[PDB]
């Protein structure tokens, strides 16, 4: 069903919102 | 762009560089259409013109009566001149397996006439169109590895009369133009 | 690269230049006869195409465009046959035969006008000098 | 309990032959995106390859594979032997035994586990460990489709030791226990104390040998034991085979010194593992050596009839497909092959158990089952390479 | 805190160190670490243009970098000075946690989202795009695009498939500026030995990527099952190569520097290199028309040197078993020996029947193409017009004679021994036998798959299997052979 | 005792290989393997500050 590059543009968008979160967390952290 | 002249029924094309697969299908309108007129049938029929079939081969039998007189440029007008009516005049849905038969049975004639006469290179693409039709036959083999001996390139007719030899190896003829192709070619090597 | 389109010339040229129906009805045969002709031909070129695409060479575009050229010559032969049905009453059965039949007819007519092209070709290529007679 | 209705997610199968220049690019980015989600960690997380988004990883899938290759050998699940669709049904219930497995075990791991109980941060924890493992077995089956050199599960498990050991090699964490700032790597340690130290005689007899973090001599000892290795995983016993049905067609049929492929000693040391548990609750070498030989021996001739590979099933392999040996009767392909393949299993089952007594006498960075498990996988992959063609 | 980052700077260089010592050594043991005879390499680029040259012209430093790095680098650990179980990592405190923190994170995502699927997205339309042949996809739709609608009305020619061949996408790829109707105008300027305007440049790139689209479009149109557009194929790939066009006196013009008119002119009769080294070595000057000593001497030594097949023994194989039976997979096994045009008809009879059997030995027939690769390559061929320093090879294609089509995909094989052909043997020519050992005369194996096996009924099948020569106007080879079935 | 001497009369023709072939399959599976561990430790390398920062 799923396209190997539809696959690897998955997981890196995965861990990049898994880094996203935890970088608004500290800023958020940090201002308030 | 096409526009014709309705008196004649025939479509033409407009003066321009047209392209060879529009131009080829013009033509088989052309022919196609110059047949259904003289179909005169509400619902026309596989089978053949019997009338039609009859003069082709009167006109074939004519060039029959030229060659038993032994007067082989008149035969050879009238057997091309009877392939160009059964080519021309005869509808395309008159019958493929009366048609095709008839035409190679006419078109070998034709060939082994006009190796005969002497005009080689006519005879040697019309057995290729033959051959290509998809007779293939060892006689067929016999007077085209001749006639590419006869005009000079022996490359290809040791391919050919190796072909020849591939389809029945115990013809006599075959194995004697192989004998001559591989003496002239080493001629042509040494 | 077909006369697909150009039936359909003929059809639009009948609305306004007052066409015979025998001229518009023999257009439709060669439309039909290439049908077919690409259908046997699309047909047994089907193993060498599958040949080459499981060996790698072909591209799997091309097989794509493939099947969608073996749906696309089927729907339109589909087409052809309707436009047969609704040109002539009691006319749609018998056009198969006789369709298939100038197709065999026509490639035949077209193989045999080309040696004309393919003995000046070969003039030109082996360099016989010929005479009106064989040399 | 075949039939179910599948609109779940799975890779599509090439039907082109992928070429090995793809074959090992897509092995490269599939386990640089594996370690790259396991080295991260969760954003649920409160108190201060565990707590990060692989903290099941690859589990699950082992697991159910493990459930269902154990009903397979057991023959209740009674699967079709040529059906294309009923293999697929199998793989497709092994795909749904997978996801459910995968979410029960994150749920267990959620609420017993020490992430804490307090509710919408746990619930997007749930769903983020779940969508890891998901994504995890996705790039399994990516990978086993054909896409990647094939065995998703021994390939990430071979790259997770082999990193291992060198990150037993060369850690750069550096740990000061009263007497200075030494190196928990050894090379690193090594050239460490070779450049700052005076009295480099002393430094190098002290960074060669040292019992307290792993030595220099250590990775010699890994990295002979790694040639020697790679020099046993050859040994194939080439005996010549014949066709019969197919005349003409002459090929060999190649036997390895390894012929259950490091399987009975990982369960030799589950077993050792356990035994010890019992027997503290409830000379020394040479009885350990001889246990570990005779141990090892016995579950690979068990393994042989278990895993059908026994000379019994391939021999109807070979009178199915119709290949006589060369120079040899019929039932003469049975008799040499009842001498050949026992015999064969049960010495590398010996030849096993005696790499992992060296590897646990030496004194090596990993154990000897693992780096012969990691050399098995990348040698299986070098065969595919010698029999494709590889660059 | 769990780990401290050495903010004394005692230890993020002692790590680097190794990290990159042990990159840099090995790769310096590396570097300090660190059959046939071809004539024509020599004399090709004394008759190749100046033009052709400047085109070919046109188209250890990290080591010490890495030393000097490691000296200064040692020379700071060196100027340094210098229970509670505390764990710290090597790397510096100012990477980690001070104002190059929010760089660092900057520079990782953006590394990683962007690095990694741009990259891997391109690398993999570049990788899908190129087939396995080496030629692009939709440059291979094109040749089968154009080769299906192919009708067997018009016979293939030279100049057809330069049309055809002209449509590729890969010459559009390199020249998008102009049409591909320019670009069969240009190869056939190539052909014709014809002098390019600005576009030289593009003319000579474009023929050293027709090689390689010229042996894409045999493999389609051989696998494709039609033969003539195969044949002629390696016909225009012999044409293009040499850049003489085909002419059935073009063996003779595929030789350096003969004066073409005046070859046309005077004497029509002389076609073979092999009928051409019937003339004297003084008479070949007044008929090939060049009158140049030195010349002349160039000329026949490359006429020499060129490669003739010629078959001894050329039959089927079964391995393993000696009789061909049904449903088998038979291999090719024809054994060329090559001539050079001045070797006039080496017998059958005087071959001494040892090297002509191939060995009934296990290691021998378990794949008996080994013994076929042990063979050493084929030299550099002498076309000077073709771009690039080529090597010579031979492609070959099996025909079922009852269809009259191809059967399976053709091999290309460039592994012969041309020791047969060197001047340690100029004594023998057209114009006995005397004074010459028979085993330094080396025979050439031809092992060849059969892509189809062996039919199932019996009867007596033939094949023809040709071979031809790329890079040459050689007298090829064309035979059939018999494959007698017997169960 | 007895199964010693059949597994080494075993091993006498088990087909040891060549040091030709021996070269071909150290370069490819050990500099795979180190490849492997380069790859994989660049990763745990580079991530401790990432999870120090990130965390």
């Amino acid at each position: 069903r799923v396209d190997p590059l539809v696959v690897l543009f998955l997981a890196v968008g995965f861990i990049f919102s898994v880094v996203a979160l935890h970088v608004i967390s500290k800023v958020a952290g940090k201002l308030f | 762009t096409l526009e014709y002249n309705a008196n004649s029924k025939l479509i033409t094309a407009s003066d321009a560089v047209v392209a060879l697969s529009t131009e080829t299908n013009i033509d088989q309108i052309n022919v196609l259409t110059t047949s259904l007129i003289g179909e005169t049938n509400p619902n026309f029929t596989p089978q053949p013109n019997e009338a039609l079939s009859k003069m082709i081969k009167g006109l074939f039998e004519s060039g029959m009566k030229n060659l038993q007189q032994k007067k082989l440029n008149e035969a050879l007008k009238n057997v091309s001149l009877a392939i160009e009516m059964a080519q021309r005049k005869r509808a395309p849905w008159e019958a493929f397996a009366i048609q095709l038969p008839e035409l190679h049975f006419m078109l070998r004639s034709k060939i082994d006439l006009c190796l005969i006469l002497g005009k080689h290179l006519e005879a040697l693409q019309d057995l290729d169109f033959l051959l290509g039709t998809g007779l293939i036959q060892p006689d067929v083999f016999v007077r085209k590895a001749d006639c590419l001996l006869k005009l000079r390139q022996w490359e290809e007719a040791r391919a050919t009369c190796e072909r020849g030899l591939a389809l029945a190896p115990e013809d006599m003829k075959l194995r004697a133009l192989l004998i001559e192709t591989a003496r002239n070619l080493a001629e042509y090597n040494g | 690269n077909d006369a697909h389109d150009l039936y359909f010339q003929i059809k639009e040229m009948s609305e306004n230049e007052k066409i015979h129906e025998k001229v518009l009805k023999a257009a439709l045969l060669n439309r039909g006869a290439e049908s077919v002709r690409r259908s046997l031909k699309l047909k047994e070129l089907a193993p060498q195409i599958n040949l080459l695409y499981k060996n790698g060479s072909i591209g799997e575009d091309y097989w794509k465009r493939f099947e969608t050229e073996v749906k696309l010559i089927e729907l339109e032969f589909k087409d052809t046959l309707q436009e047969a049905e609704r040109l002539q009453p009691g006319w749609v059965q018998l056009f198969v035969m006789v369709c298939k039949e100038i197709c065999f007819n026509q490639a035949l007519s077209r193989r045999y006008q080309s040696i004309l092209k393919r003995k000046e070709v070969c003039i030109k290529e082996w360099e016989l000098k010929i005479n009106n007679d064989g040399r | 309990f075949k039939p179910f209705e599948s609109f779940l997610p799975e890779v599509i199968a090439p039907e082109r032959k992928v070429p090995y220049n793809q074959k090992l690019i897509w092995t490269g980015v599939s386990l640089l995106i594996f370690l790259i989600l396991g080295q991260i960690p969760l954003y649920g997380i409160v108190s201060s390859n565990r707590g990060t988004l692989l903290e099941l990883g690859v589990s699950p899938i082992i697991t159910s594979s493990m459930i269902f290759q154990f009903l397979q050998g057991t023959q209740l699940l009674q699967i079709r032997p040529e059906s294309k669709q009923d293999r697929e049904l199998f793989q497709i219930a092994q795909k749904v035994c997978a996801i459910i497995l995968i979410l029960g075990q994150a749920l267990v791991v959620v609420m017993t586990g020490n992430y804490g109980a307090p509710l919408p941060i746990c619930l997007l924890l749930i769903f983020q460990l779940m969508f890891a493992s998901l994504i995890v077995m996705l790039l399994d089956e990516l990978l086993s489709k054909g896409y990647g050199l094939g065995s998703g599960i021994s390939l990430f498990t071979a790259t997770n030791i082999a990193e291992q050991i060198f990150w037993r090699a060369f850690a750069p964490t550096t740990v000061n226990s009263g007497r200075g700032k030494e190196f928990e790597g050894a090379v690193i340690a090594f050239f460490h104390l070779l450049a700052v130290r005076k009295d480099k005689k002393r430094a190098l007899v002290e960074a060669f040998y040292r019992t307290n973090l792993p030595n220099m001599f250590q990775v010699l000892m890994t990295v002979a034991i790694f040639l020697f290795v790679l020099y046993l995983q050859g040994f194939r016993y080439e005996l010549p085979i014949r066709s019969t049905k197919v005349r003409g067609q002459i090929g060999i049929y190649p036997i390895k010194l390894f012929y259950t492929s490091n399987t009975p000693i990982m369960l030799q040391s589950a077993l050792t593992s356990n035994i010890f548990l019992i027997s503290q609750i409830l000379i020394k070498t040479i009885v350990y050596i001889t246990f570990v030989l005779g141990s090892c021996a016995v579950f690979s001739k068990t393994w042989i009839e278990i895993s059908g590979t026994s000379p019994r099933d391939i021999a109807k392999q070979f009178k199915d497909q119709g290949m006589v040996i060369n120079g040899k009767r019929e039932t003469s392909i049975y008799r040499e092959l009842k001498k050949i393949i026992p015999t064969a299993a049960a010495f590398g089952g010996a030849t096993i158990g005696a790499l992992s007594v060296g590897s646990d006498l030496l004194g090596t960075l990993g154990s000897g089952a693992s780096i012969l498990m990691a050399t098995t996988t990348i040698y299986g992959y070098y065969e595919a390479a010698a029999k494709e063609g590889g660059f | 805190t769990n780990y401290e980052y050495d903010e004394a700077s005692e230890t993020w260089p002692s790590f680097i160190l190794t990290g990159l010592l042990m990159v840099v050594g090995p790769m310096t043991l590396l570097q300090i670490y660190q059959f046939n005879e071809e004539v024509f390499k020599n004399l090709n680029e004394e008759y190749t243009s100046d033009e052709i040259k400047q085109f070919r012209r046109k188209f250890n430093i990290i080591i010490i970098v890495g030393w000097i790095l490691v000296a200064i680098l040692l020379q700071r650990i060196n100027s340094n000075d210098a229970q509670s179980t505390s764990h710290g990592i090597a790397l510096p405190r100012f990477l980690v946690d001070g104002s190059a923190s929010p760089l660092l994170v900057v520079c990782y995502v953006a590394l990683l989202g962007l690095i990694l699927p741009y990259f891997v997205s391109r690398w993999w339309a570049r990788t899908q795009s190129y087939t396995k042949k080496g030629i692009h996809n939709v440059t291979a739709s094109n040749f089968v695009s154009n080769l299906v609608n192919y009708k067997p009305s018009e016979i293939v020619t030279t100049d057809l498939i330069l049309h055809w061949l002209s449509f590729a996408h890969e010459f559009k790829q390199f020249f998008p500026d102009l049409q591909p109707t320019d670009f069969e105008k240009l190869l056939q300027d190539h052909i014709n030995r014809r002098d390019s305007g600005k576009l030289n440049n593009a003319k000579f790139r474009i023929v050293a990527k027709c090689h390689s689209l010229l042996h894409g479009l045999l493999d389609i149109a051989c696998g494709f099952r039609n033969l003539d557009i195969a044949l002629g194929a390696i016909n225009t790939f012999k044409c293009i190569v040499q850049a003489v066009p085909l002419t059935p006196n073009c063996q003779i013009l595929q030789l350096p520097n003969v004066d073409k008119e005046h070859f046309i002119t005077k004497t029509g009769d002389i076609h073979t290199l092999g009928k051409l080294f019937t003339l004297e070595d003084a008479k070949i000057g007044e008929v090939l028309g060049i009158k140049d000593q030195a010349k002349l001497n160039e000329t026949l030594r490359v006429a020499s040197h060129i490669p003739n097949l010629k078959i001894i023994k050329a039959d089927f194989l079964v391995p393993g078993e000696n009789q061909v039976t049904p449903s088998s997979t038979p291999y090719i096994s024809l054994k060329v020996l090559v001539r050079s045009a001045k070797q006039p008809l080496i017998p059958t009879s005087l071959i001494p029947e040892e090297n002509l059997t191939e060995p009934q030995d296990f290691e021998s027939q378990r794949d008996p193409f080994a013994m076929m690769s042990k063979q050493p390559l084929v030299p550099y061929s002498f076309a000077p017009f073709f771009p690039t320093k080529r090597r010579g090879s031979w492609c070959c294609l099996v025909s079922s004679q009852k269809d009259g089509k191809i059967l399976q995909t053709p091999i290309i094989i460039e592994k012969l021994s041309y020791k047969n052909l060197n001047d340690d043997k100029d004594f023998f020519d057209k114009r006995k036998h005397e004074k010459f050992d028979i085993n330094d005369w080396e025979i050439g194996t031809i092992k060849i798959p059969l892509g189809q096996p062996a039919p199932e009924t019996v009867g007596d099948f033939f094949f023809r299997v040709i071979v031809k020569s790329t890079d040459y106007f050689t007298t090829d080879l064309d035979i059939t052979m018999n494959m007698k079935v017997r169960d | 005792v007895e199964f010693v001497r059949e597994g080494t009369q075993f091993l006498a023709k088990c087909k040891k290989p060549d040091l030709k072939e021996y070269t071909k399959i150290v370069k490819a599976v050990g500099i795979g393997f180190i490849a492997v561990g380069i790859i994989g430790y660049a990763i745990k390398l580079i991530h401790i500050p990432i999870r120090y920062v990130i965390v």
